[PDB]
């Protein structure tokens, strides 16, 4: 939406680049920054077989939606709370993604500002 | 050849047709048809031969710029949706003679039936051929109609192809 | 039947069934129907049969070839040499074909056997996959329709060559 | 005034709007008389084997004969070797053969190379 | 039966060769019109307007329905392109260089069209999609062997 | 798709005949000559075979319908292409 | 092999000494039996070649000919009785001997170690062929077929007779089994360009190569049947299985002068499919078929790889039934109306309901339907030729399109549509012509459960 | 992939608005959804792909019986033009018709909803070029047109067929045959989208006017197709378009290649190769 | 007329069937090749009886 506009039809500099972000450092305004947490290990999801898409931070949700579906057969219309807490999990992964693009964009205003104002000393 | 009474005449129908193509609905349809009658109507009596050709060629142009892309076309009308679809159940009489004794002897009645007619076929050929002989003019036919039969007994020549045709339903 | 070795596979791991619903397993229903009606009167016609098998037991065998001189031992144009050569080397060419299939049928296993995870757990599979058709096209790529030990020894001789003297130049340096 | 037809030669001109279907003076209803008097005479020649009872066979048609003639055994008695035939025939004859020649040449003599020298990737290419 | 008199023969240079020509096709002397006399192979074959066989009445009875022919009449040289189920040429309710025109227009603005969005496509405000354990190393099929980059993934 | 019979076949073209205003219904027979009895002119025979063709669904080539002048030889061009013989 | 040869010696006497009306059977269930031992011909073993005397041996390439050939002998007797029904008997009998001698030199020509027996044979099978097409043959143009059919062969094959008596005073010896020990390189000279050229332009000429193609399409087309089935089925093979065996002696020069004849064949096949499109007679267009199918076999030979080889091996053979079927069928057609003309009887599916299943199985073989030996041969050749050059699956994927064209464009043309109103003598199928067709298409879809005999050497 | 199925959904689906033979639009139809498969290939979503597979096949099959059932009872009339009325006089085919409509529209619930609207939010949400996302959109649009123009025509207004009516859909095996995937067209793509495997991480969060495209412009579909119909019933004259002509010849690809290539490749057979 | 069906067409092939693999088929290797079983934390494996480890606590999301 909004955001393609800015890019192809305005100033691309202050504007994130979907295929090299994230250009700035980890750290650079965050002091202490955690680390993600995983949940699963590496054994529990080969031994699940999962997808290697699905091997993100939101797996052990998802294999615990998975054992339900196989116990609960045939009724296919249980492990409907299971699958909404995957699904919120999945969710929340989705808005941290926003947030780094959102992140990105506003250290790319930054650093311009910097330039102009570090220009107009000049 | 065609008379230019006749390319008027196709030309109506055609047309016609092609407007209820566009139309679609009846009541709108015999609306425009009411219209384009009356356009036709305008010069019925046009002496000039000359002019009414003009009018014609015009007609022609002007319909092949208003023609339907796509026309109605009737199912087994050439172009047609169902046209040719039952040509491969049309058999040719003349298989039947090549049928097994033991395929004829279950229908007994329809082939004493069929030998009549073989029989007629033969007794009617020598007269057929002689009345073309005799009906047709030295340099040899100029049209494509055939004669009918002229006395009682005789059957109109060249018909065994025609009355024997395969049904338009065979199957 | 098949050696376990030849043609390995893991130890099986099935998880015991654990429901929760009480709705009956169709597939458990099924599965007994399947025992009663198909696998039972199935083994009874099998084992009538073994044994009548067992009252007329033959045997037969495999061929053992003994190892005749190779190419490179027998004379030029002596064509009694030559033809036992060329034709023990043939069936050696066969029997590297057959290994190579064997290799590719173990791969084939593994891949359908790990699921999703086989890009991982096939690791060694894939490796062996890749040494024994390095090995075979070292022997015998590119020699063509007519091919013979002749050509295949022509062949080793000429990459021979190429790695001694990738060594004298690998060894000055 | 509506706009032209503009005919090809995979679309031809309307009947009813060619022009000289409009004017018809004496003359081509004479020429249009004698086609339809030559087309009479072959029918009738036709209908008299084809609804003869006792005929049992194929009706020969010298038309058909003809046709098949004139597209084989009588194009080399009418070949002459001339400018138009002999480049056409150069052209289609031989062109196509020395541009096939130097593709799969200049392939093959590129591929050879990349080979002797190591470049090409025949990781597990056994089968030939 | 057929005689040589009766089959194809050179191209006629005579008006009276012509005649005999016309006269063995069974068709008028004015109507009748051979190939040019190139080296080509023609011979006398009488050329045919190069319509196809759908463009004939369907309605008129021909001796050969499906074929739509004639007994006895002349056979256009290219018949067997001609037949229904091959070349037609019956007139287009559209003029051919027209039809050409934008048939080519739409399919060049589309290949066109395709090349822009590819050069700007679509996508979502969203940083890279992020995995754990070094990026699924050894799940990718990583060497067990050697010690990958560290990939570390943080809050936000 | 039920079978025609030539009553059957009769009774629908003189059926349509009368349902067309230039007709009058008390003058019309079978054997009513559509120009010189009925009195019509030859565009309206045009219109008349073409609701011929809508009330039978399919059609009579120009070259056919001209010669279809009373409705008697309309119900025999009809029966013929249908092999229709009761 | 003496007990085949020798069974088909006394087919002659056979012939000759039967009562005049049992002149057919007798010679047919006798050589069918024939047919019937050439089975055990299949003990082939994975190293050794079966070589079986001084004069004679079968491998795998030479089995499957030898099982075809000895199999085609029968059909064309069936196929022939027929129109020569009218014959007096003592030309029949001679037809039938010509037929025999026909079989004795190919059985012979296909099992000889010497390369210049091979020779004599190859050759010697001229004679019989040239005798049935001019004698035998139904029109005119049968006598300019003979005199193309014979000096196109001789044009090339008698260099060929100079070059092999040149390499046994080079050799010493012309036994394939010595060559395959003895044979040496052959060094890039213009001397030995001729050479390669005189032990190859004779094969290529049978194949036929495109170019030099113009006997077949009149000797294929004037022929009697049993002259068109054993021409097509088994006559055009020798010239692959002459290739198939000299190319032994012709390394590494065959890397190199294979270039102009891989060129010919791969455009060649092209032309020829195309022709196919536009041929009015339904023989000639069957004919323009087996020139199509053999530049593939052309090209496999030539490109010399072990899946070209498989692949060359197995379309000869699937070629054989097929194109031997094609011409059956065309066949039993003219013997009823008389005429070879595509466009003349039309619809015949309506008339001869299950002739017109034997059209559709004839016409799926020939543009190669999987899993028939026919798409198995063509697969094969278009791998092996994809290795060769990728830029190749072009032109065999054209080719591919174009047959399809060609081999329904026939069914649609003849069994379909609507039959011509005037041809009121097409009777029903005789139980000789349905089992004249199921005798070709029955053991083609059989090999296609056990390919692995019809491979070759390679497999 | 993406490019060659977007254009061939937009392309067909053009093709299908001025489509008269009832078996042309529903074939035209067919294409169309094949692009937006071949689209769904494109993206990346193989198994999304494989599931509009399965419900495409239910009400597709469904809409191809429900025709025949129509042909059949007007005499193999296949021209949608000389229909109209059959709504109470074939309620049976009608309800079928309907339902296989509304399903391959996605409307919600529904079979084709659970493979379709998915597939939309995926396009739409994808790293993607833009202008095989658009012309996916507008193929979704067309369809609702194509599809309102089926039933307006064949089962609206007032009958255009011949007077002699045999309209007759009471035999049993018509009826359960319709009848079974009927109830496939309602729920199997509820069934079959509760009992598979997730076998990747379907997207849910999106823009608000990004998870309802789909339905929005099949809405708007739906309303400009009751305008032009509606307005085909004004007593008023016909100009035809040169978009009109384009839509209705199939975009002139059978004319021109159909007689060019043919021609070219004969010409050449005989001329050439063979002379 | 169904039992009569379900009696030629269903269980003889499938007795044909199943002997054919049972006998033939699993009797040589590779033949039958089966994805390996899903295992879940938790799972208990009936070959060995080992339990599979339950995965560590999950920081409640809010949900
Ligand atoms: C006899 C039949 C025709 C072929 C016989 C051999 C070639 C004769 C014709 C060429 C003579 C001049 C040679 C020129 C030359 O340098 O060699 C060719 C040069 C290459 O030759 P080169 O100079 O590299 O020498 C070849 C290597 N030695 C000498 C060791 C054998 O160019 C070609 O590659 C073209 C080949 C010409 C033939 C093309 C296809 C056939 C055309 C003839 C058809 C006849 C009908
Ligand atoms: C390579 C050869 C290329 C030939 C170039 C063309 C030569 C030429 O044009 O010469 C013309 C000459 C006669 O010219 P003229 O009598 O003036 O005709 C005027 C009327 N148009 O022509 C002649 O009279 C002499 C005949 C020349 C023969 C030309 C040989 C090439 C013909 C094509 C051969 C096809 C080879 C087959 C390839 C295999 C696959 C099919
Ligand atoms: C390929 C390699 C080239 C050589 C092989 C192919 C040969 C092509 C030429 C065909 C030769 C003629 C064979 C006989 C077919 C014929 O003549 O019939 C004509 C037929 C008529 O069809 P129709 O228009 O429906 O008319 C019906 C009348 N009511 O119309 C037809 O059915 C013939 C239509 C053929 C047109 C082919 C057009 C090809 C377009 C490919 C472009 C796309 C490329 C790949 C995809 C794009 C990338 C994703
Ligand atoms: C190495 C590779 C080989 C592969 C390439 C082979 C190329 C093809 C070779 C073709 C050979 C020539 C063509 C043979 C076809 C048959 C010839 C023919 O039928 O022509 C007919 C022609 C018309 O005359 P005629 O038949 O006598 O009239 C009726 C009375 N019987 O008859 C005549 O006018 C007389 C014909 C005489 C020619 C007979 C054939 C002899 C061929 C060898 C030529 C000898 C050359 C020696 C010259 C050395 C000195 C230069
Ligand atoms: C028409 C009438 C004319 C007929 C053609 C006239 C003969 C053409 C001459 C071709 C040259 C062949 C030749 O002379 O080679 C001689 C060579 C002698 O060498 P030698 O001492 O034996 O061994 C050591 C190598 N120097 O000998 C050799 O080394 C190898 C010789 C092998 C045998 C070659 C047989 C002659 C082949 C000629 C036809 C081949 C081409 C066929 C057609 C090509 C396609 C058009
Ligand atoms: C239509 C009539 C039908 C009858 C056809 C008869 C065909 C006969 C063909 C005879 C030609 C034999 C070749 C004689 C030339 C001498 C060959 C030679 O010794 O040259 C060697 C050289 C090899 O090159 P190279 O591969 O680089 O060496 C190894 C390093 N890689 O040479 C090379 O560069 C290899 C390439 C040689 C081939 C050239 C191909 C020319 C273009 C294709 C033409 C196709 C055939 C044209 C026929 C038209 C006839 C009118
Ligand atoms: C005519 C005969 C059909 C009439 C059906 C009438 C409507 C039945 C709907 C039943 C219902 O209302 O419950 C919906 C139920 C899902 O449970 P739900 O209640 O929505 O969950 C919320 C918690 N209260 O839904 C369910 O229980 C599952 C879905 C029910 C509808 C499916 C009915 C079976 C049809 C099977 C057809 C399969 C055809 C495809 C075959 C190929 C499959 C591979
Ligand atoms: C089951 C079905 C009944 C369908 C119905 O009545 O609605 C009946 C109809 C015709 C039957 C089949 C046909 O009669 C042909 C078969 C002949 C044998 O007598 C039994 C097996 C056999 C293969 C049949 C058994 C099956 O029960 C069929 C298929
Ligand atoms: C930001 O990523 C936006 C992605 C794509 C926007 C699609 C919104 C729909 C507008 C055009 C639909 C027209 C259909 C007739």
């Amino acid at each position: 939406g909004a955001h393609l506009a800015r890019r192809y039809l305005g100033d691309a500099s202050v504007e994130p680049d979907p295929l090299r972000m994230p250009t700035f450092p980890p750290d650079y305004g965050f002091p202490e920054r955690k680390e993600r947490e995983m949940v699963a290990t590496q054994q529990e999801m080969n031994d699940a077989q999962l997808v290697l898409q699905q091997r993100d931070y939101c797996a052990h949700y998802l294999i615990r939606f998975l054992k339900c579906k196989r116990d609960s057969f045939p009724n296919f219309l249980a492990c409907k709370h299971e699958r909404h807490d995957w699904d919120y999990c999945e969710h929340l992964d989705y808005v941290k993604r926003m947030k780094e693009f959102e992140r990105e964009r506003r250290l790319l205003q930054r650093k311009k500002r910097r330039e102009q104002r570090e220009a107009d000393m000049a | 050849y065609l008379t230019h009474q006749q390319k008027v005449l196709r030309l109506y129908k055609r047309a016609l047709r092609h407007l209820e193509s566009w139309c679609i609905h009846r009541d709108k349809y015999r609306y425009f048809a009411c219209l384009l009658r009356a356009r036709f109507d305008e010069h019925k009596n046009e002496k000039d031969m000359v002019k009414a050709t003009q009018l014609l060629r015009e007609a022609e142009e002007e319909f092949w710029h208003g023609q339907h892309p796509q026309p109605y076309i009737f199912p087994e009308s050439p172009g047609g949706t169902s046209y040719e679809r039952y040509e491969c159940y049309k058999v040719p009489e003349w298989c039947l003679d090549d049928w097994h004794p033991s395929e004829k002897a279950m229908y007994p009645d329809y082939f004493a039936k069929r030998e009549q007619w073989k029989k007629l076929r033969r007794e009617s050929w020598e007269r057929e051929v002689k009345q073309l002989q005799e009906e047709t003019p030295v340099g040899g036919p100029r049209t494509e109609a055939l004669p009918p039969a002229r006395k009682q007994g005789d059957l109109p020549p060249l018909w065994w192809h025609i009355v024997t045709r395969p049904r338009e339903r065979p199957m | 039947s098949w050696d376990k070795d030849v043609y390995p596979e893991p130890p099986r791991r099935t998880p015991a069934p654990s429901p929760q619903t009480s709705l009956p397993n169709p597939i458990t229903y099924l599965t007994k129907a399947f025992d009663l009606l198909v696998d039972r009167p199935v083994t009874l016609v099998r084992e009538f049969i073994e044994r009548q098998h067992a009252k007329n037991k033959y045997y037969y065998y495999h061929r053992e070839f003994r190892r005749v001189p190779d190419i490179t031992e027998c004379q030029e144009k002596d064509v009694l040499c030559m033809f036992e050569a060329e034709m023990q080397w043939r069936r050696d060419y066969k029997v590297d074909q057959e290994i190579v299939n064997i290799i590719q049928e173990r791969l084939k296993a593994c891949q359908q056997r790990e699921g999703e995870s086989h890009r991982q757990n096939c690791a060694k599979e894939l490796e062996q996959f890749t040494q024994v058709v390095k090995a075979y096209q070292d022997r015998y790529h590119d020699l063509g329709a007519h091919y013979s030990a002749r050509k295949c020894l022509a062949k080793q001789k000429q990459r021979m060559l190429a790695e001694r003297k990738a060594a004298k130049e690998a060894a000055a340096a | 005034s509506f706009p032209k037809y503009e005919a090809s030669r995979l679309s031809s001109l309307p009947t009813t709007l060619d022009p000289a279907e409009y004017d018809i003076s004496s003359e081509t209803r004479k020429a249009q008389a004698e086609r339809l008097a030559i087309r009479s005479r072959l029918k009738r020649e036709y209908q008299l084997q084809y609804y003869d009872p006792s005929r049992r066979g194929v009706i020969e048609d010298p038309a058909l004969v003809r046709w098949t003639y004139a597209r084989s055994a009588n194009i080399y008695p009418n070949f002459r070797p001339n400018t138009k035939t002999s480049l056409l025939g150069a052209l289609f004859g031989i062109g196509p053969l020395v541009f096939w020649y130097y593709v799969f040449k200049t392939d093959r003599d590129r591929k050879e190379k990349l080979i002797q020298e190591g470049k090409l990737d025949r990781t597990f290419n056994i089968s030939y | 039966h057929i005689t040589k008199d009766m089959l194809p023969g050179p191209y006629p240079k005579t008006p009276e060769e012509r005649a005999a020509a016309a006269k063995k096709y069974n068709m008028r002397v004015e109507d009748y019109e051979p190939y040019p006399d190139d080296g080509t192979g023609y011979g006398d074959y009488p050329k045919l307007p190069d319509r196809s066989q759908q463009e004939r009445d369907p309605w008129y009875d021909w001796d050969h329905p499906d074929l739509r022919l004639n007994w006895g009449e002349p056979m256009h040289w290219d018949l067997d392109m001609y037949i229904r189920n091959r070349v037609d040429t019956s007139p287009t309710p559209v003029n051919w260089n027209l039809m050409c025109k934008h048939l080519f227009g739409f399919v060049a603005f589309m290949l066109f069209m395709f090349w822009v969005g590819e050069t700007y496509p679509a996508y979502q405000p969203v940083g890279p999609k992020q995995y754990p354990y070094n990026n699924l190393y050894l799940e990718r099929g990583g060497d067990p062997n050697k010690e990958p980059e560290p990939v570390v993934h943080y809050e936000i | 798709a039920p079978p025609l019979t030539l009553e059957g076949i009769k009774d629908r073209v003189l059926y349509v005949l009368k349902l067309y205003d230039k007709i009058d219904p008390e003058k019309l027979s079978v054997n009513s000559h559509f120009m010189k009895d009925l009195g019509l002119d030859s565009l309206d025979q045009v219109e008349i075979i073409m609701a011929m063709e809508d009330e039978f669904g399919f059609e009579i080539p120009d070259i056919d319908a001209e010669k279809l002048m009373c409705p008697q030889e309309i119900v025999d061009y009809i029966a013929d292409k249908k092999d229709v013989y009761e | 092999m003496l007990k085949y040869i020798i069974p088909t010696i006394m087919l002659m006497p056979l012939t000759w000494l039967s009562k005049n009306n049992m002149i057919w059977v007798n010679s047919t269930a006798h050589s069918l039996l024939i047919s019937f031992t050439s089975l055990l011909l299949m003990n082939q073993f994975g190293d050794n070649s079966l070589n079986f005397s001084l004069l004679f041996f079968s491998d795998s390439l030479s089995t499957p000919l030898l099982i075809l050939t000895m199999w085609l002998l029968p059909l064309m007797l069936m196929a022939s009785q027929h129109h020569l029904s009218k014959e007096n008997l003592t030309r029949k009998k001679l037809f039938i001997t010509m037929l025999i001698s026909l079989q004795l030199f190919l059985i012979m020509t296909f099992t000889a170690m010497e390369l210049i027996l091979f020779y004599i044979l190859f050759e010697a099978t001229l004679v019989p062929t040239l005798i049935i097409i001019t004698r035998w043959g139904n029109q005119t143009e049968r006598l300019n077929a003979g005199l193309y059919f014979l000096f196109y062969t001789l044009a090339g094959s008698l260099p060929l007779l100079v070059a092999l008596i040149y390499i046994q005073n080079t050799v010493g010896s012309l036994n394939f089994l010595m060559l395959q020990y003895w044979v040496q390189p052959v060094h890039n000279s213009w001397s030995n360009v001729f050479m390669w050229l005189a032990c190859m332009m004779a094969f290529m000429v049978k194949m036929p190569l495109y170019g030099l193609h113009l006997w077949l399409p009149k000797a294929h087309v004037e022929a009697p049947i049993a002259g068109s089935m054993v021409l097509a089925a088994v006559l055009l093979k020798l010239g692959g299985y002459g290739m198939l065996r000299i190319t032994l002696i012709l390394n590494p020069m065959t890397d190199f002068m294979a270039y102009p004849f891989i060129m010919l064949s791969l455009w060649g096949m092209i032309m020829t499919s195309s022709i196919c499109l536009r041929q009015t007679d339904l023989k000639s267009l069957i004919a323009y078929s087996s020139v199509s199918h053999m530049a593939l076999v052309i090209v496999a030979i030539l490109i010399q790889t072990p899946w070209s080889y498989m692949g060359a091996t197995a379309l000869m053979i699937a070629h054989g039934l097929t194109s031997s079927m094609l011409f059956c069928l065309a066949n039993s057609n003219y013997e009823r109306i008389h005429s070879r003309t595509m466009i003349l009887a039309r619809g015949l599916q309506t008339l001869l309901p299950l002739m017109a299943t034997w059209w559709l199985l004839a016409s799926l073989t020939n543009l190669a339907l999987p899993p028939t030996i026919n798409l198995i041969g063509e697969l094969f050749v278009v791998m092996s030729t994809f290795s060769w050059s990728n830029i190749t699956i072009i032109l065999m994927g054209v080719n591919m399109v174009i047959t399809a064209l060609y081999s329904l464009y026939m069914l649609i043309m003849t069994q379909r549509g609507k039959y011509t109103y005037h041809i009121n003598n097409i009777s029903p199928s005789f139980t000789r012509e349905n089992a004249l067709m199921s005798l070709h298409i029955l053991p083609l879809l059989l090999l296609t459960l056990n390919p692995k005999i019809i491979l070759g050497p390679l497999y | 992939t993406l490019c060659l199925g977007a254009i061939t959904t937009l392309f067909t689906a053009m093709c299908a608005l001025t489509q008269n033979d009832i078996k042309k639009i529903i074939a035209f139809s067919t294409s169309s959804q094949l692009g937006l498969m071949m689209v769904t290939i494109g993206i990346n979503q193989p198994y999304l792909a494989f599931l509009h597979i399965c419900t495409h096949a239910f009400f597709k099959a469904m809409l191809f019986m429900c025709s025949g059932s129509i042909i059949h009872s007007l005499n193999d009339e296949q021209d949608i033009r000389k229909m109209g009325g059959l709504f109470k006089a074939m309620p049976f085919t009608t309800t079928a018709l309907i339902v296989g409509s509304l399903a391959l529209t996605g409307m919600p619930f529904l079979t084709g909803f659970y493979s379709k609207d998915l597939i939309i939010e995926a396009a739409n949400t994808s790293y993607t070029n833009a202008w095989a996302l658009l012309m996916t959109l507008i193929a979704t649009s067309f369809t609702a047109i194509y599809s309102t123009r089926i039933i307006f025509f064949a089962l609206l207004g007032q009958p255009r067929f011949p007077t002699l009516v045999n309209i007759n859909e009471n035999n049993p095996l018509l009826i359960n045959s319709i009848k079974r995937l009927l109830i496939g067209s309602l729920f199997a793509g509820y069934i079959i989208s509760n009992n598979i495997p997730p076998t990747t991480i379907p997207q849910m969060t999106m823009p608000y006017y990004l998870k309802t495209t789909a339905l929005i412009v099949t809405i708007l579909g739906f309303i400009l197709a009751l305008e032009i119909s509606n307005m085909t019933k004004n007593l008023k004259y016909h100009y035809p378009s040169n978009a009109f002509k384009f839509s209705t010849l199939l975009g002139y690809f059978p004319t021109i290649m159909h007689r060019l290539a043919p021609y070219m490749n004969l010409s050449m057979s005989q001329k050439s190769a063979s002379s | 007329r169904h039992s009569i069906f379900a009696f030629t067409h269903v269980l003889i092939p499938v007795w044909i069937i199943h002997y054919y693999l049972k006998y033939h088929v699993t009797t040589k290797p590779y033949t039958i090749v089966e994805k390996k079983p899903r295992i879940f934390p938790g799972d208990t494996i009936l070959e060995t009886g080992e339990v599979i480890p339950p995965m560590k606590e999950f920081p409640d999301q809010h949900h």
